[PDB]
RNA sequence: GUUGACCUCGGAUCAGGUAGGAGGACCCGCUGAACUUAAGCAUAUCAAUAAGCGGAGGAAAAGAAACCAACAGGGAUUGCCCUAGUAACGGCGAGUGAAGCGGCAACAGCUCAAAUUUGAAAGCUGGCUUCGGCCCGCGUUGUAAUUUGGAGAGGAUGCUU
RNA sequence: AAAGCUCCUUCGACGAGUCGAGUAGUUUGGGAAUGCUGCUCAAAAUGGGAGGUAAAUUUCUUCUAAAGCUAAAUACCGGCC
């Protein structure tokens, strides 16, 4: 609906005579799209990227912590695939980013920044590093328990 | 069983040839039937020539090097050469081949001149008749005699060289200095011998250190 | 033009003689050509996903090993004698960054 | 794009996550049936190489297919003539585990064309495939010059006659001379081999 | 906390569709003999045939080079003539056996993956509609436009369509 | 708006259990292995395939696989005339 009207007032302006894009202003918006995303932290517009911790085919974005890492951008993995969906007005986008924000919240996007930064990537700084768990189940870690305490 | 001086037999027939046996009682028929299709697609295409322009070619091994004949197509340098665009000469009647390469400068001016003189035979009538542009034929020379097989009104007007030529004494070229046959003996020595005498001389040169 | 021809058969340079033309380059020609981004994404892949075990087993061989050994046992996990030493000088590369990192 | 990403990732079979995901991935096909539904690819950069588009009328399905050679199937392994034709065990079946794979899946869903398929996993016992399926009935896919073509009479059952990409392979249709036997079909070329030609004028 | 999303997986005589069988001369594959010839016979031959199985059309198939070549270079596919009973294969026995070039018939070229539209999913199915559009759904795990190596993308530049 | 041409520094993405290798079976005129298939190993980026004798080394030539569509000339008297 937000298009159509846009695009109607567009239209009564070049219907006047004026020219598009003077009724209208530029647009800031959140960038999703796996592909558009990874092209914009390839070319470093992306200013924070926020990857679903549920991709189905984890291969669609696994390599994405390396690719922002090396390209030297803030990430996160945030929880919630359909989540990001339901913000962008998808099902799913399981990859969302942010460039650019407008001045009365530049402030709130470098505070978001910074905390995301010191309390996600300083943290999973070494945890990030390492094999996951080779966790057994409730009966076998029993039974290891009681081996030690056994043996102690 | 042989049984005299005979050619040793060899006939192919020890499997069931009666099975595919090829006659060809259809022979007047099918150049009947393949005059008509001609017919029809001269028609359909009214005054436009029934073939495309092809350019000349020279056939590939050392036999039939000789000879030059008819090519699928010309090259996009040989186009743009002519001055014409390459999506425009498939639609006047110029077959077009991307993959042959011109390595040569006469069979490259070659195809270019015969290009030219094509575009300069050619009549393009406009679009629409009511408007025409200023790259069509202005309907005053569009009335002329044209040809509607470009295989014989563009063919091949030599295929080989001229077998017989006259020249006055006094020019007649000297000779290879040690005879013809000499020579190709020493070139035929030579190339057996390229590469042990190229590896002998740099052994040679390298027996210092 | 290269080389131009003998106008004789039979020789070292045989052939007729034409003027031979140099000509651009195909696009095709360019197939085995490097690019920036392809480099990119080869190497952000390679980190992300590490060595084959073939590969570690020819790396243990090169750093405090023999090379006739890794040579070897390259040759015989690819089939191919020049798969296998470009395979060899990839993982030098390999172990020298990581040596002089 | 993260497709240019996927396709390089992909080549790592023998690297830790890409082995991992296929022992996972193949565990799961394992336990599911034979032949099922996918909802997605399960390598969406390969699906889009081989032509699949996310949009309705192409289906994603999954086969697994029992792996080695072909036995010949005679009773108690006698076959009845000469020496040359006693084997039984180490025959080798012409076509691929892929076009079994496709032709049992074609089967499943005759109303549509088997468009393409890949292997997805490896097993001691099973091979597993994803076939690309049209639907030549859907609209979006007949009104598309891209892709209606599958919607001719002449593309039924691909899979079948050996159309398909596995198809071309088995049957050797490639330019030049090592595949002088089989360029233009190889029972149609030994037919024109084979065949006496006699004109009126002999 | 429950509902509510989304992810898989299901029900329904749900709405709309589709497949089977026939025919099978010719066509595309699979599977596959033995009689016979070798004056016996086992490799071989018959034959990459008959029988068996699956799948199409008016033609099918093939097809726009990961080709041929080695030349002064040819230039998608198919078919005829020739190459040629040749190169080669073969208890080198019986026997088998192509291809390039060359002449001709007919000629037709193309589109996807791999790029950010990102100043606006611009795309599509279904339903309603006076025809202006509306609604749901698909789709960002990518539907349109652009590009396919013969290039192209980005810039200049003046003509042209 | 869209489209072609003339020049240009630069850039120039190009299909993976795929190629290739080994082995086995079958097939081919294809002979230290022509194609196909099974199993095992398993790629690269001027890389790769081919260049009809196996191998190492050095050159050269030629194309650009592992995705797809496409009249005609060709077969066939099975079907209807
Ligand atoms: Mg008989
Ligand atoms: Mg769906
Ligand atoms: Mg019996
Ligand atoms: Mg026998
Ligand atoms: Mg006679
Ligand atoms: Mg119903
Ligand atoms: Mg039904
Ligand atoms: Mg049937
Ligand atoms: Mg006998
Ligand atoms: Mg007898
Ligand atoms: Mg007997
Ligand atoms: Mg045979
Ligand atoms: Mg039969
Ligand atoms: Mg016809
Ligand atoms: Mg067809
Ligand atoms: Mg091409
Ligand atoms: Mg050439
Ligand atoms: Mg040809
Ligand atoms: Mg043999
Ligand atoms: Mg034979
Ligand atoms: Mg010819
Ligand atoms: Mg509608
Ligand atoms: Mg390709
Ligand atoms: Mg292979
Ligand atoms: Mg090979
Ligand atoms: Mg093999
Ligand atoms: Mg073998
Ligand atoms: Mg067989
Ligand atoms: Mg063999
Ligand atoms: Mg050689
Ligand atoms: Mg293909
Ligand atoms: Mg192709
Ligand atoms: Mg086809």
């Amino acid at each position: 609906q937000e298009k159509k009207e846009r695009l109607l007032r567009e239209a009564t302006a070049i219907k006047e005579g004026k020219k598009k894009e003077d009724v209208s202003k530029k647009p800031y918006t959140v960038k999703y799209g796996l592909n558009h995303v990874v092209g914009l932290i390839e070319n470093k517009k992306a200013s924070l990227v926020l990857i679903a911790n549920d991709v189905d085919p984890i291969e669609l974005v696994v390599f994405l912590p390396a690719l922002c890492r090396k390209m030297g951008i803030p990430y996160a993995i945030i929880k919630g695939k359909a989540r990001l969906g339901t913000l962008v007005h998808k099902k799913t986008a399981a990859v969302v980013a942010i460039t650019e924000v407008r001045s009365e919240d530049k402030n709130e996007l470098a505070k978001l920044i910074s905390a995301v930064k010191e309390g996600y990537l300083e943290k999973v700084e070494d945890t990030r590093k390492r094999w996951g768990g080779g966790i057994m189940g409730f009966k076998a870690q029993k039974r290891e328990e009681k081996r030690k305490k056994s043996l102690e | 069983a042989i049984k005299h001086n005979q050619q040793i037999p060899n006939n192919h027939f020890r499997k069931h040839w009666q099975r595919r046996v090829r006659c060809h009682f259809d022979q007047p028929g099918k150049k009947v039937t393949r005059r008509l299709a001609r017919r029809a697609k001269a028609a359909a295409l009214a005054p436009r020539p029934v073939d495309k322009l092809r350019p000349i070619v020279r056939c590939p091994t050392v036999k039939y090097n000789r000879r030059t004949r008819l090519g699928r197509g010309f090259t996009l340098e040989e186009l743009k050469a002519a001055g014409i665009p390459r999506l425009l000469a498939p639609t006047i009647g110029i077959a077009v081949d991307h993959r042959r390469k011109n390595l040569s400068e006469e069979s490259l001016a070659a195809n270019v001149q015969r290009l030219k003189d094509y575009k300069a035979r050619l009549i393009l009538f406009p679009r629409k008749s009511n408007k025409p542009k200023k790259a069509d034929t202005p309907k005053d020379q569009q009335t002329a005699e044209t040809t509607t097989s470009l295989r014989t009104s563009f063919g091949v007007e030599q295929p080989l060289a001229p077998g017989f030529t006259e020249i006055s004494k006094s020019e007649i070229p000297a000779g290879i200095e040690g005879g013809a046959y000499r020579a190709l003996r020493k070139a035929r020595s030579d190339a057996r011998l390229v590469g042990v005498r190229e590896k002998r001389a740099k052994e040679k040169a390298e027996a210092e250190a | 033009a290269p080389v131009e021809r003998t106008g004789l058969i039979r020789g070292l340079n045989k052939g007729h003689k034409t003027t031979r033309r140099v000509l651009k380059e195909r696009p095709s020609r360019r197939k085995g050509a490097q690019s920036k981004r392809t480099q990119f994404v080869r190497s952000l892949i390679r980190e992300v996903a590490g060595l084959a075990p073939y590969e570690r087993r020819v790396i243990e061989l090169l750093r405090n090993g023999k090379d006739k050994r890794a040579r070897k046992f390259s040759k015989k996990k690819l089939g191919t004698f020049g798969r296998a030493k470009r395979k060899c000088e990839e993982l030098q590369r390999i172990i020298a960054e990581s040596r002089r990192a | 794009g993260a497709l240019k990403y996927l396709e390089e990732l992909s080549k790592k079979k023998q690297s830790d996550v890409v082995r991992f995901l296929l022992r996972v991935r193949c565990w799961e096909y394992r336990q599911l049936n034979v032949i099922h539904r996918a909802s997605r690819p399960s390598r969406p950069d390969k699906a889009r190489r081989l032509g699949y588009k996310a949009k309705q009328g192409y289906v994603i399905y999954r086969v697994r297919v029992r792996r080695g050679g072909r036995k010949r199937p005679v009773p108690k392994g006698a076959t009845y003539g000469k020496p040359t034709n006693q084997g039984v065990n180490q025959l080798k079946y012409q076509r691929s585990l892929r076009a079994t794979a496709e032709e049992r899946v074609g089967r499943r869903c005759s109303n549509l064309r088997v468009l393409n398929s890949y292997w997805v996993n490896q097993d001691s016992t099973y091979k597993y495939y994803e076939v690309i399926l049209v639907d030549p009935n859907h609209k979006a896919i007949r009104r598309d010059p891209r892709i209606n073509w599958i919607c001719n009479p002449v593309h039924k059952h691909r899979e079948c006659r050996g159309l398909t990409s596995t198809g071309k392979k088995s049957r050797g249709l490639n330019k030049g001379h090592r595949f002088n036997k089989t360029r233009a079909g190889r029972r149609k070329t030994w037919k024109r081999h084979n065949t006496l030609s006699l004109w009126r004028y002999r």
